[PDB]
């Protein structure tokens, strides 16, 4: 999920600002990249 | 000489840019328009008609604004003055004491001139219900916080503090600490016991952070 | 002469680092049980595997 | 100065003569030494503006050259040369 | 007399002006001088570089030398061969800036954190912490490896 500062939740803006910046980063660009890169198959799909 | 000394001008103005932008940081109320002017309107101001600048007319004072009376509840307006002669001792210290004792507030800042004496040091640090601080017009061209390695220190009050003790379940002090007359820690006015978040970027996962308490 | 030399070196990085572990808060500690670094690295994963 | 005097031929040293006169002599030797004393040891650009420099001079030719210097907010710095002399100039 | 410094610094050994990158020019400067070369006017000092990381600690300080000295030892390893990985680098600059001030791995810098006086009094001293340990009546504890 997403915890902002101390004890707080954030709300539908900072995630792309990310000024808060708990750890786990890792964890979320690992799906992220992983996603994109079954996009960018995909998409290739598209143009053949 | 018209050359060297229109050198020291620009200096000096680009040392008026450092100390402005320094005290938005710290959470007082300023505009982008007060850190930033050419070099027209600063001769204007500060310069005379004669082509020779002055000193004690750049004092000002600025206060705080919305959450920085909010998130730090004890804090207020402050009062910076300017030094005079490039020998230091007592002379316009007293009255700028006085400046501090009638007028309140919390920490009177001064720039120096050229050289620092232990004369200067006869009582520095007592106000008793505040300090003032000191600042060398030398040290202070460009800041060091915006220039390459420097990354972003973010401090927090005493709610967020225990909170994070409160994650990890630990006892004060014993975190990764920060000294004291650090050029960083004396530039945000640091006092004991304040924890600063530390956000910064090296390649591996890329960006993560980590805290550093202050002795 | 360098076989000579490369004890040394070792040796001495070795005493200043040679306690060190990791718990199970994942924060990488001292034999003071003082924290060096939250996060090993950054991410937490080790080079081995 | 390295300087040396006949017969015993050791060297010279200036010492102050009373009341106002500064002379040399060698030492332990009696001997005056008179005189001054010496040593010694060892373009296709062009611009419309008014020439500076004078002798039947006047020109109106000139050359100009642009480069940024010192801060970024601070302005630029012109270099101006003439045809006739050939004279550098820098001004801001 | 012909010996004074007429104008520049008392520092720099000597300078010298390089290509930089592919078409590019730029300077590179031997000296302690740091932040007076970087005030002085005509160069740009928002991005720079500098050697002996100790020095960066007096002006920056603290992190930005952590930084750097990870930086520097990366390079130099990175070219005569091999991999030392980046994940073993950063925690060996990080347990010597941790305490705020850049010392360690020599016997005059290893007593910064350690209070076992008998790991010490292992890797390198022999007299002297055994008496001032007794001095002092220091206690410590039975806790590391060693
Ligand atoms: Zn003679």
């Amino acid at each position: 999920v997403r915890y902002d500062n101390s004890g707080c939740l954030v709300k539908r803006e900072d995630l792309n600002k990310a000024e808060y910046v708990d750890q786990y980063d890792a964890e979320r660009d690992f799906y992220h990249s992983l996603r994109e890169y079954i996009n960018g198959k995909a998409t290739a799909l598209a143009n053949l | 000489m018209d050359q060297e000394n229109e050198r020291n001008i620009s200096r000096l103005w680009r040392a008026f840019r450092t100390v402005k932008e320094m005290v938005k940081d710290r959470g007082y109320f300023i505009t982008q328009e007060e850190v930033e002017l050419p070099l027209e309107d600063f001769k204007a101001k500060y310069c005379d008609s004669m082509g020779r600048p002055q000193r004690k007319m750049m004092s000002f004072q600025a206060n705080p604004t919305e959450e920085s009376i909010s998130k730090f509840p004890d804090m207020g307006s402050l009062w910076v003055e300017f030094c005079d002669e490039p020998s230091v001792g007592v002379k316009t210290m007293k009255t700028f004491v006085i400046h501090i004792q009638e007028k309140n507030f919390q920490t009177g800042i001064f720039v120096y001139q050229n050289n620092i004496t232990p004369s200067a040091m006869k009582l520095v640090p007592s106000i008793p219900p505040a300090t003032i601080e000191t600042f060398n017009e030398a040290a202070l061209v460009v800041n060091i916080t915006h220039h390459e390695l420097v990354p972003k220190h973010i401090r927090l009050s005493s709610d967020e503090k225990r909170e994070l003790l409160k994650r990890y379940r630990l006892k004060e002090s014993q975190l990764p600490r920060i000294q004291r007359a650090d050029p960083v820690a004396l530039y945000l006015g640091l006092k004991r016991g304040e924890v600063v978040k530390i956000i910064r970027k090296s390649e591996t996962s890329g960006r993560y952070a980590s805290y550093r308490i202050c002795m | 002469v360098k076989t000579a030399e490369t004890g040394y070196m070792s040796r001495r990085l070795m005493k200043s680092l040679e306690d060190l572990s990791c718990q199970y808060d994942n924060t990488v500690r001292t034999s003071a049980n003082g924290i060096v670094q939250f996060t090993y690295g950054g991410d937490g994963l080790d080079p081995l595997e | 100065m390295l300087s040396f005097c006949p017969s015993c031929n050791n060297m010279l040293l200036i010492t102050s003569g009373d009341s106002g006169v500064y002379t040399l002599a060698c030492r332990s030797c009696p001997y005056e030494f008179p005189i001054e004393g010496i040593e010694i040891y060892d373009n296709v650009d062009q611009t419309k503006t008014q020439c500076p420099n004078y002798d039947t001079c006047g020109g109106e030719s000139a050359y100009f050259f642009q480069l940024q210097i010192r801060s970024a907010d601070e302005p630029m710095t012109t270099f101006y040369k003439c045809v006739n002399c050939g004279h550098r100039w820098k001004e801001n | 007399l012909p010996d004074v410094v007429v104008k520049g610094l008392p520092d720099i050994s000597r300078a010298v002006i390089n290509i930089r990158d592919d078409g590019k020019r730029e300077l590179l400067v031997e000296g302690y001088g740091l932040r007076d070369v970087m005030c002085t006017d005509g160069v740009i000092g928002s991005r720079t570089t500098t050697n002996h990381v100790l020095e960066v600690f007096s002006v920056l300080g603290i992190e930005a030398a952590r930084y750097s000295i990870i930086r520097e030892i990366n390079y130099t390893m990175s070219n005569h061969g091999m991999s030392v990985d980046p994940r073993h680098i950063q925690l060996l600059g990080d347990v010597m800036t941790y305490k705020g001030e850049v010392l360690g791995i020599t016997r005059f810098g290893l007593s910064k954190m350690r209070d076992s006086v008998l790991q010490l009094a292992s890797f390198e001293k022999t007299t002297d912490h055994l008496f001032d340990a007794a001095f002092y009546m220091k206690k410590d504890a039975v806790e590391g490896v060693s």
